[PDB]
């Protein structure tokens, strides 16, 4: 399987969020808090995590998932699990 | 040849001559010729070399002959010196009889393979001979136990002889 | 929705347990101390697990107690009474007596057939 | 280790129950010893008879394969509940209902097989006929005895 | 349960969607039914009565048990998946390298030179890491498994070795 | 629900250490420092894995196994009506005439 | 006989040389997998020469080359029976193993222990050939348990995985339970016939052969995973896909059927055994196919297909058609190994994904894997003139024109329809519809090793059945006259299954949600047999081991009634003897008592 990179993981994390109708793709950034900045709720955040699992083909446990609150946090979580260091 | 054809009999061989009914070449014919050329010839010469060295050093070994001694019937009770010889002789005969049953079993199994689908009718002599020898072996040695001896064998025979006598008396 | 009939080998899901819900400050206090005990043991383990100069095994008293419980400690706490004796009588003596009659009856039946000549042993010369 | 930290006899007072629970790293409330039937458990804690498969996969265990933490009391039957052995995790079908359906299917299959053995299926055909007194010699019949002839006719 | 009410609802939502996905299979059909399922959660989103909210959770869990897929989808490397623990046989602890024969170490002069710096870095930091845990831990031991960060420059977060040096998820 | 400030800082610090450890796992160009046609390859394979073994096996079978009784037992050849026996020259009679119904 | 006997032994000696070179460190560790693959290719060639000789004139022989041990009147020799069943199976097994090994070279490329993997695959095959050519029951038993142990080591290949260790041990458990019957058969044959050699058993032809054959049926039940001992084969899916291909097509699971085939001279005369095996196979073929209808793991579907096909072979045994059962063993080997290899191609391209719900849209993305998958499926469902039609179709027509249990015939037919249904499932979900896999597409089936290994088995799945049926000699009277509806029963129930399966598959697309039926759950959870039995039996036996065997008896009662009671009595008596006052008055007063009782009671003074 082709290796992952920090830039590659970030691109796909943002890519998925730009296909979510509840986010504004222009206002989105790696550091956008899903509630404070993007104004989503927690039911929406579960769906975002669910979509990240489907994007990368592995599961984030609910204990870990509820803390990933901005795109950069997801990118960091995936990189740590997959041993991505660039 | 190598063994005795009387002890291990083989019925005469009957091989049908080839009757090719096809224009095609037979693969087995040429592979056979290749096998003789590539395998049989080199293997044959290597053996003939070894058979030359053996012929230059010919020496012999013998099959031991065991004189017959008095059996356990002729031994006085608790006379170990006579019992020992009769006991050892009986043990030697026990091993030989075991190999007799093996020979008859080997004939039976060779016949079953040789005759193929016809073995049921063409191995009746072998089966009959096997059935009789197994009856004789069973009568001599069966049920003696791990600690068998010439004495236990004799006691088993006497018991059998007694039963046959009594039935004969009923006749 | 037919309810959940839990068994020994098919436990009850926590999601269907009333005990999980309807929480009280008394229970929450209990979960607090359980977690505190866990963290005290985790800390004591981590301090030895992460020690650079430690080469060896971190002896676990919980494991020593388990193995010691399931061998050396049984007899001191044993009592000969109705439960232990009835179980001892059933599972120690009982199976032997059962198997005795099974084999003795079978061997006796076969022995009679051999004497009367009614058991076939035409080719039986290996024993 | 030391005798004070090893398992002991059945606890007989609220205070002996407190020292036992302390010894096994438990709360005096959560510690409950096996009944004192004289079977030899002693003061060893009786723990919820649950398989190790039931424990949280995602928690960071000291022994991830056993799903145990260093120092926590081990179930008396821990070796029977490892993930390789007895699993007690909840089933999507109740235990008893599972038994009824599996038993019912098997029992029904066996009954129908007997019914099919009493009423065998066959074609409307007479017995297959063989020559030479039903191949008497081939099957192994005695050459010396003269078999009862078996005659087959056309139709 | 140490999970708050919010955690239970969010966990049930995720678990219900995944089992719904197993039933539907097809992505368009799943999208249609996931939205109806979300609508049901949105219906009681503002229920301010805890007693009713808890009661709604109980029935929801009861309904999920009846409707759960008997063979749900599992990510291959997730607990219970077909690749769970598939690579544990290849993960070898780093302390196994201290036992290598010198002729084995001579083949990787650069790797074992770096490894020595890490081992040197581990010895130097240990004393301060034990000290930091001593000063921050209340009498009566810790109450949670959370660990502190480093508070100064040149300090490493206490108890870091076995997290930093753990085997790669795809070692060999 | 997110990370606490204390947690985020610890995750940050472990991450830099881990990524540095993973970076150090890479091999340098000179590592490892080791110490000091088809027909032909299939021809050498056939020689050493077929011809030499079949030489040994034929020698074994011909001059050791077959010199003992009943070590190799062949099913006797099938004889069909009209066959001729090589050993003797005996000719097996044909079967009697059929009704020739077709 | 010189060429025939020489060549059939080099075949076996050839396969062991890579084992010998390996364990003797004389090899070239560079490309050992290619060396092992090359040896298997050459052994296929050498095994074709004896097979052609048998095809020509029916030449068969027995080779007893080494006398190992004589036990009084039982001589045990290393013997090899090169007969009908050995000469056809050996080239087929080697041909399929040739493809699997080439396929494994690509599938296992990244495995660090690939050299050990190929060594185990070679031992797996060697023990199968010992099983197939064994001429006596002891030599056969060596192969019998060899494949079981090799199966254990390969199923549990990823030994850090608890689930793989449970599956590997479970396979031993179920196969050892079967081995009770094998030992029983050996004991009966030695006692009653004084032999283990197949020749003497058949010549003596026992009439009261109920006990030995029940033992053989029990052994076949475990090895071929018939109902009662079946769960281990689906669980054996833990192993790498190449293991599943070889485990299911050749080597292990077929040995059970082969054992019963080898003993057809006995079974053909015992109607009671025929009735039992027929029912045993019928429930097996029906139940396992019923379980495949709802499985979502692609390997578990094919695993349940094998159990269903093995049940069919057991049915063929039950109707006194040993040679058709053998033919199905041979034809089944081709397309079943291909199906497993095709699924491996899909699993690899989808980053280790095995759930069909997460595939789809692969019909065009993986064209060559798709062609092989369709050919394999059609061969499995008895499509006319594909390899699977020449065995399966004859079996069905012999089944419904025989004197048979009516229920077993009806079960067998329904399972034939189920075969089309679960075959439709794999194609519909893996290949058709829209893709359901993750976004990073890495589909790639362009490795020549993958293409060639499947290509060879694809040709076999098209012509191997035709070639074999036209070359094997006839050993029965094939039944060819029958009513039109009995002739076409196999074809029509297959077509009906395809039609119905298609309708069921299409309903998944509709925007409807349905609660599961008890029947649906029953199929999915494998009749609850693994759920109930793999918790109840382990629990009861393991709990009795600790509670009663150890504690109650060994740590308590066996101690109490002897050492602990005796030592306590001695301690008590010691205290009575030694607890004295040291008083002169008391000791001498006891002397007076001793003297008095000496005269009055015991009359020691007389
Ligand atoms: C006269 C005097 C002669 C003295 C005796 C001569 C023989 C001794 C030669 C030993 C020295 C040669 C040597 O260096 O060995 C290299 C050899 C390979 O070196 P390696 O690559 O570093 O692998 C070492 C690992 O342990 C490798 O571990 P591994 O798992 O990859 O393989 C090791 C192997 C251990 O060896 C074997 O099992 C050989 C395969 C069985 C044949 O274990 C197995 O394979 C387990 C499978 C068991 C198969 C049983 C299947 C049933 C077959 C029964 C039919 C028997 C027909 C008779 O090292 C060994 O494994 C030593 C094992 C010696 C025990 C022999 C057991 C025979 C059975
Ligand atoms: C009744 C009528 C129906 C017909 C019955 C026919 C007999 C079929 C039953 C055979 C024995 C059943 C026990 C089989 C247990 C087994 O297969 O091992 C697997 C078990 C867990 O495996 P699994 O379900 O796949 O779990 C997946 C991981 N979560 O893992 C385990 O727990 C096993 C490992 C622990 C060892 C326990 C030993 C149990 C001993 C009982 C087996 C039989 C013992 C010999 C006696 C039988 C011979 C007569
Ligand atoms: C049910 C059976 C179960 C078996 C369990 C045991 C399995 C262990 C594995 C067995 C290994 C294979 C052994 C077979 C090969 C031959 C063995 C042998 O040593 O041959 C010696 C042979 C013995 O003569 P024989 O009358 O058959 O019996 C003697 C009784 N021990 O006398 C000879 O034939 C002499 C051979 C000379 C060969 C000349 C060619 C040598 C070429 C160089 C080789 C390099
Ligand atoms: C510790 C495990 C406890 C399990 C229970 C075991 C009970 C064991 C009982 C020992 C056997 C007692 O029974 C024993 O049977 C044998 C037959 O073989 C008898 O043997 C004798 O009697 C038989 C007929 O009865 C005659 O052939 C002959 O006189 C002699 O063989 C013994 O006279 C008798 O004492
Ligand atoms: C193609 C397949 C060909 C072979 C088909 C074989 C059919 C086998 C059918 C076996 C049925 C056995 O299962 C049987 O089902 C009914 C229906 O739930 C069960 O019934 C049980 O569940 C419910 C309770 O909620 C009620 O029906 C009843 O109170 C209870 O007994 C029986 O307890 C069970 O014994
Ligand atoms: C009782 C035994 C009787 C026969 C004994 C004959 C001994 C002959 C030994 C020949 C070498 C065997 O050992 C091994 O053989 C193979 C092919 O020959 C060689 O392997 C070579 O060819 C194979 C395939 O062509 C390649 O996979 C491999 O990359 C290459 O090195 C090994 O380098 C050698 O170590
Ligand atoms: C021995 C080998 C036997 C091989 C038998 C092979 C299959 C035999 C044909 C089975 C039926 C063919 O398929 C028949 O026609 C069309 C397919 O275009 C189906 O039509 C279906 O196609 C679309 C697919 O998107 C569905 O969404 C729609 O519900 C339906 O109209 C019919 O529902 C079916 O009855
Ligand atoms: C089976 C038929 C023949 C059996 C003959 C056996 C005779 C007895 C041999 C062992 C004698 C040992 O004598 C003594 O036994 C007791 C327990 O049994 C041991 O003592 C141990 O067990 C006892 C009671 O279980 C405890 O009170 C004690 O605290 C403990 O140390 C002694 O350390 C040992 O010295
Ligand atoms: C078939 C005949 C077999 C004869 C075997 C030879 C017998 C030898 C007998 C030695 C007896 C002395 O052994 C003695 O047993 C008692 C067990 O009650 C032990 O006593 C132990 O158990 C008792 C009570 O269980 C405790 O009160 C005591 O504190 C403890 O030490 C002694 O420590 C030991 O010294």
């Amino acid at each position: 399987a082709p290796p992952l990179t920090l830039e590659g993981i970030k691109d796909r994390v943002l890519y998925v969020l730009k296909l979510y109708d509840k986010i504004d793709p222009e206002k989105l950034s790696v550091n956008s808090h899903f509630m404070k900045d993007l104004g989503l709720d927690s039911l929406d955040q579960v769906e975002i995590i669910m979509a990240m699992e489907d994007e990368f083909g592995f599961e984030i446990p609910d204990i870990d998932a509820e803390k990933l609150m901005c795109p950069q946090e997801i990118v960091d979580y995936i990189a740590d699990k997959k041993d991505v260091y660039e | 040849d190598s063994w005795d054809k009387d002890v291990y009999p083989e019925p005469p061989r009957r091989t049908p001559a080839p009757s090719p009914q096809t224009s095609l070449p037979n693969p087995i014919t040429y592979l056979t010729k290749a096998f003789d050329l590539l395998v049989d010839r080199p293997v044959t010469l290597v053996r003939e070399f070894i058979e030359r060295q053996h012929a230059k050093n010919k020496y012999y070994y013998y099959h031991r002959e065991f004189r017959r001694v008095p059996d356990i019937t002729e031994c006085q009770e608790k006379d170990v010196l006579c019992m020992f010889e009769a006991e050892m002789q009986w043990r030697r005969d026990y091993k030989v009889d075991q190999e007799i049953v093996n020979i008859i079993q080997e004939r039976l199994k060779a016949c079953q393979q040789r005759e193929g689908e016809s073995h049921r009718q063409n191995c009746a002599k072998e089966l009959e001979q096997f059935t009789q020898v197994v009856k004789a072996y069973q009568d001599r040695y069966h049920d003696l136990g791990a600690h068998y001896s010439a004495r236990k064998c004799l006691a088993k025979q006497k018991q059998r002889m007694l039963a046959e006598r009594k039935a004969a008396k009923e006749a | 929705f037919p309810k959940y009939e839990a068994s020994r080998l098919s436990s009850l899901p926590t999601t269907l347990d009333p005990a999980e819900y309807d929480i009280s400050s008394e229970t929450r206090k209990a979960q607090a101390e359980r977690l505190a005990i866990r963290s005290r043991l985790k800390r004591e383990y981590q301090l030895q697990y992460y020690d650079p100069s430690r080469r060896g095994v971190i002896e676990d008293p919980a494991l020593v107690r388990w193995t010691y419980a399931r061998s050396a400690n049984i007899y001191p706490n044993f009592r000969p009474n109705t439960k232990t004796s009835l179980l001892g009588a059933l599972f120690g003596i009982g199976p032997l007596v059962f198997w005795y009659y099974v084999f003795k009856t079978d061997r006796d039946r076969k022995e009679k057939l051999i004497q009367e000549g009614k058991l076939d042993r035409t080719f039986n010369i290996s024993y | 280790i030391t005798k004070d930290m090893l398992p002991g006899p059945y606890p007989k007072t609220p205070e002996e129950r407190a020292a036992a629970a302390k010894k096994y790293n438990m709360r005096v409330e959560d510690y409950e010893p096996y009944p004192d039937d004289g079977t030899g458990y002693g003061d060893y804690p009786k723990l919820p008879d649950r398989s190790q498969q039931e424990r949280d996969p995602w928690y960071d265990w000291d022994h991830p394969d056993l799903r145990l933490n260093w120092g926590e009391p081990m179930h008396w039957d821990l070796d029977m509940y490892i993930r390789n052995r007895v699993d007690t995790s909840p089933t999507p079908v109740n235990w008893n209902l599972m038994c009824k359906h599996l038993f019912g299917f098997v029992a029904f299959m066996l009954f129908m097989f007997w019914v099919g053995e009493t009423y065998p299926a066959y074609q409307p055909v007479g017995p297959k006929q063989y020559p030479y007194n039903n191949l008497y010699l081939e099957r192994g019949g005695d050459p010396n005895k003269e078999p009862e002839p078996v005659v087959h006719y056309e139709i | 349960a140490y999970l708050t009410h919010q955690q239970k609802v969010l966990r049930l939502y995720k678990r219900a969607l995944r089992h719904l996905e197993s039933w539907c299979i097809h992505r368009d059909k799943y999208r249609y039914f996931a939205c109806l399922l979300r609508a049901r959660f949105d219906e009681h989103k503002n229920e301010k009565d805890m007693v009713k909210a808890t009661q709604l959770l109980r029935e929801a869990e009861e309904e999920f048990w009846h409707g759960q897929h008997p063979q749900p989808y599992i990510f291959p490397e997730s607990p219970g998946g077909t690749s769970y623990e598939r690579y544990e046989c290849y993960k070898v602890p780093e302390w196994c390298l201290d036992d290598w024969h010198p002729s084995e170490k001579a083949m990787y002069p650069d790797y074992f030179a770096k490894r020595e710096q890490w081992k040197k870095l581990r010895r130097e930091s240990w004393e301060r890491e034990v000290k930091q845990l001593q000063e921050e831990t209340p009498v009566g031991g810790p109450r949670t498994e959370a660990l502190p960060p480093a508070r100064k420059q040149g300090d490493l977060p206490p108890l870091w070795w076995h997290i930093v040096t753990r085997p790669r998820e795809r070692p060999m | 629900s997110g990370y606490t400030p204390e947690e985020k800082l610890r995750l940050q610090q472990l991450r830099e250490l881990r990524r540095r450890w993973l970076k150090d796992q890479e091999l340098s160009p000179r590592e490892p420092v080791l110490p000091p046609y088809k027909t032909y390859r299939h021809s050498i394979f056939a020689f050493t894995h077929v011809l030499i073994p079949v030489w040994i096996i034929h020698y074994y079978l011909k001059y050791h196994v077959t010199t003992k009784p009943y070590t190799i037992v062949e099913k006797k050849p099938r004889i069909f009506p009209g066959d001729t026996i090589l050993e003797t020259g005996e000719v097996i009679p044909p079967m009697k005439e059929f009704p020739d119904q077709h | 006989m010189n060429m025939f006997s020489s060549l059939s032994l080099v075949t076996l000696l050839l396969l062991t040389m890579p084992i010998m070179m390996m364990s003797f460190n004389t090899y070239k560790p560079s490309n050992y997998p290619l060396y092992v693959k090359t040896a298997i290719s050459y052994a296929f060639i050498t095994s074709m020469i004896p097979t052609m000789m048998f095809i020509h004139s029916g030449q068969e022989l027995i080779i007893s080359n080494w006398h190992w041990l004589t036990i009084q009147t039982l001589k045990l020799s290393l013997s090899f029976k090169m007969d009908y069943f050995s000469m056809m199976f050996i080239p087929v097994a080697l041909f399929v193993t040739w493809s699997i090994m080439e396929f494994s070279m690509w599938y296992m490329y990244s495995d660090p222990n690939i050299n050990k993997f190929f060594k185990y695959l070679l031992l797996f095959l060697i023990t199968m050939l010992i099983l197939v050519t064994a001429n006596n029951l002891f030599q056969l038993f060596i192969g019998w348990e060899g494949v079981g142990i090799m199966s254990f080591l390969l199923i549990g290949w990823w030994y850090g995985r608890a689930d793989a260790n449970t599956a590997a041990l479970q396979a031993i458990l179920y196969n050892r339970i079967g081995d009770i019957g094998f030992i029983l058969a050996m004991a009966w044959f030695l006692t009653n016939l004084n032999t283990w050699d197949l020749q003497q058993i058949f010549m003596l032809n026992p009439s009261d052969s109920n006990m030995p054959l029940i033992g053989l049926a029990l052994a076949a039940t475990g090895k071929s995973a018939q109902f009662g001992l079946h769960p281990w084969l689906p669980s054996a899916m833990e192993g790498p896909t190449p293991v599943s291909a070889l485990l299911h097509s050749s080597t292990m699971v077929v040995a059970g059927i082969f054992l019963l085939i080898r003993f057809y001279p006995l079974t053909e005369n015992n109607k009671y055994i025929q009735s039992i095996t027929l029912c045993l196979g019928a429930i097996t073929t029906l139940f396992t196919a019923m379980c495949a209808l709802t499985q979502n793991d692609i390997k578990k579907i094919i695993a349940f297909s094998t159990s269903s096909q093995l049940g069919l072979m057991m049915v063929t045994i039950g109707i006194n058609q040993p040679y058709l059962a053998f033919l199905h063993i041979c034809t089944h080997a081709f397309f079943k190994a291909m199906l497993f290899m095709c699924s491996g191609s899909i699993i690899h391209s989808l980053n280790d994904e095995q759930d069909i719900r997460k595939m789809g849209g692969l019909f065009k993305a993986m064209p060559f894997t798709t062609t092989a998958l369709i050919v394999g499926s059609l061969a499995l469902t008895g499509m006319p003139f594909l390899t699977g039609f020449y065995s399966k179709d004859l079996i069905i027509e012999a089944a419904n024109t025989s004197y048979t249990n009516a229920w077993a015939l009806l079960m067998t037919l329904i399972a034939t329809s189920f075969t089309a249904i679960y075959s439709t499932r794999i194609i519909f979900f893996a290949l058709l519809g829209q893709p359901r896999f993750p976004t990073l597409v890495n589909i790639n089936e362009n490795n020549p090793l993958l293409i060639n290994s499947i290509k060879r088995l694809l040709i076999g799945s098209l012509f191997a059945g035709y070639i074999i049926s036209n070359n094997i000699p006839p050993t029965t009277i094939p039944q060819m006259t029958m009513p039109y509806y009995l002739k076409t029963t196999a074809l029509i129930v297959t077509i009906l299954g395809f039609i119905l399966a298609l309708e069921i598959s299409n309903m998944t697309k509709n925007l409807k949600y349905h609660y599961p039926s008890n029947a649906f759950k029953f199929s999915t959870l494998l009749g609850y047999f693994p759920t109930i039995m793999h918790r109840l039996a382990p629990y009861m036996n393991l709990s009795m081991s600790q509670k009663s065997a150890s504690s109650l008896l060994d740590l308590i009662w066996l101690e109490a009634i002897l050492p602990k009671t005796i030592s306590l009595a001695q301690m008590k008596a010691s205290t009575l003897v030694t607890n004295q006052k040291g008083l002169i008055k008391l000791y001498f007063l006891s002397f007076l008592i001793t003297i008095l009782i000496s005269m009055i009671l015991f009359n020691f003074h007389e």
